[PDB]
């Protein structure tokens, strides 16, 4: 009745491949990927480093 | 049998029975929208969407 919804810029499915994105880093890369590009290292050893 | 029209969850009318027929029809409103203008800056284009 006058009233209208906007879309999000960034739909579902975006926001499902940044959370893919953030976790993809944090599973192979540790914090890293936050401060540079994101250095491999063995999952093992990155909870020894944790 | 009795019902002449039919409401949403907040008071609107939706469906009116016809008077002359017995047919349910569903009323929807008017499509409406803000009309939005996409721009270059004017000290490049002058073209929009
Ligand atoms: C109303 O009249 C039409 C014919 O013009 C008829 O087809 C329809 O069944 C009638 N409805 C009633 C009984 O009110």
């Amino acid at each position: 009745n006058g009233l209208t919804v906007l879309p999000p810029l960034l739909t579902d499915e975006m926001i499902a491949q940044y959370t893919s994105a953030l976790l993809a880093g944090t599973i192979t890369s540790g914090w890293t990927f936050g401060a540079g590009a994101a250095l491999q290292i063995p999952f093992a050893m990155q909870m020894a480093y944790r | 049998p009795f019902q002449q029209f039919g409401r949403d969850i907040a008071d609107t009318t939706d469906a009116v029975r016809d008077p002359q027929t017995l047919e349910i029809l569903d009323i929807t409103p008017c499509s409406f929208g803000g009309v939005s203008v996409i721009t270059p800056g004017t000290n490049t284009s002058n073209q929009v969407a």
